[PDB]
């Protein structure tokens, strides 16, 4: 049915259009902590904790 | 006489017809008259037999 058909009186006939779509991403930050005291590194039972 | 041929092809594309199928050919001129002496042209007027 939709095949593209020519006839001799070539004119405006089987016209076609293109399209162009687009695709994001994006960036996002993280992150995190953690707390001691000189407390708990001085005297405290191992000597490489940190 | 002026005679302008453009055959079907590149020379006959166009918004309207892009495939260039139809061609054309068309003779145009230019005539005309200047009757000096009309007294020379004589004409005569009659019925004639079937």
């Amino acid at each position: 049915s939709k095949l593209p058909l020519l006839t001799e009186n070539g004119g405006r006939v089987n016209r076609v259009g293109f399209t162009r779509l687009s695709r994001e991403g994006s960036i996002h930050k993280f992150g995190f902590f953690y707390e001691f005291t000189q407390e708990s590194l001085d005297f405290d039972s191992d000597d490489q904790l940190k | 006489f002026n005679v302008m041929t453009k055959m079907p092809g590149k020379e006959t594309a166009d918004r309207n017809d892009p495939y260039g199928e139809t061609g054309f050919s068309s003779i145009k001129w230019y005539y005309g008259i200047l009757v000096k002496r009309p007294e020379r042209i004589a004409v005569m007027k009659a019925v004639a037999p079937l």
